């Protein structure tokens, strides 16, 4: 399982507008 | 600068000018069995290689809508090309997309992961959407495409998307278009929509 920070997520939403959370992604090995 | 990712095929790489480019969306069109998925798997491995081997020392993101992503196919490609397959698998971030809304959601999260991986030893250099294929539905797709364009540009990544054809192809705006078809004796033919490459699908993935 792969994690992502709330900060990077916030940055991502701001980018498309015009500490750890669930990413929805995992490695091809299942992590 | 513009980076390039080898497809594993000398012939294919030449048609594309050296491999799939970053800061751009490359679209592949073809009928069922044409090799779009196999090429997406090959690239997910090729991108991980140093630039001397035709990669970008990066990682790949794979959004799958056809439930055709196979980690064991990745293993075969890696093992056959002489790479540690456990490591190749670790460097592919995979998400299965159940509907259009979900796909869009995964794009926001994939973007968040790109931000975080920026300036590390192995940032995400490739994003695969297999497969791309009501008033709202057309609108959603357009929005999805715009987001992809912004991702390619802001994060210096290569975006690879696949389209299933049921000749006169309706491609999306501002993309590099490649048309795949079956040739003679397992060979596949590639040609740019806007002269021709011939390649095979082998235990190494895509190659001449
Ligand atoms: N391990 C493998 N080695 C060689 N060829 C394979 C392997 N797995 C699948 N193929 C072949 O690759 C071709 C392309 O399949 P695919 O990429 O799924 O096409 P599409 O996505 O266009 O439907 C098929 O003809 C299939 O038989
Ligand atoms: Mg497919």
């Amino acid at each position: 399982k792969l994690n992502v920070s709330t900060e990077a997520l916030q940055k991502a939403v701001k980018l498309f507008s015009d500490s750890s959370a669930f990413s929805g992604f995992s490695t091809a090995s299942g992590k | 600068t513009i980076g390039r990712i080898s497809t594993g095929s000398k012939s294919l790489d030449k048609l594309l000018g050296g491999g799939i480019e970053t800061q751009a969306i490359t679209e592949v069109f073809g009928e069922f069995g044409s090799g779009k998925t196999q090429l997406a798997h090959t690239l997910a491995v090729m991108v991980q290689l140093p630039p001397e081997e035709g990669g970008l020392n990066g990682s790949a993101m794979y959004i799958d809508t056809e439930n055709t992503f196979r980690p064991e196919r990745l293993r075969e490609i890696a093992q056959n090309r002489g790479l540690d397959p456990d490591e190749v698998l670790d460097n592919v971030a995979y998400a299965r997309a159940f509907n259009s809304n979900h796909q869009m959601q995964l794009l926001y999260q994939a973007s968040a992961m790109m931000v975080e991986s920026l300036n590390t030893d192995r940032p995400y250099k490739l994003l695969i959407v297999d497969s791309l294929t009501l008033a709202e539905r057309q609108q959603k797709l357009a929005r999805f495409l715009r987001m992809l364009h912004r991702l390619a540009n802001e994060f210096d990544i290569a975006v690879f998307v696949t389209n299933q054809v049921q000749g006169h192809i309706l491609a999306h705006s501002a993309t590099l278009r490649v048309y795949l078809r079956k040739g003679k004796g397992g060979k596949r033919i590639a040609r740019l929509i806007d002269g021709e490459a011939v390649f095979s699908i082998t235990e190494k993935g895509i190659e001449d």
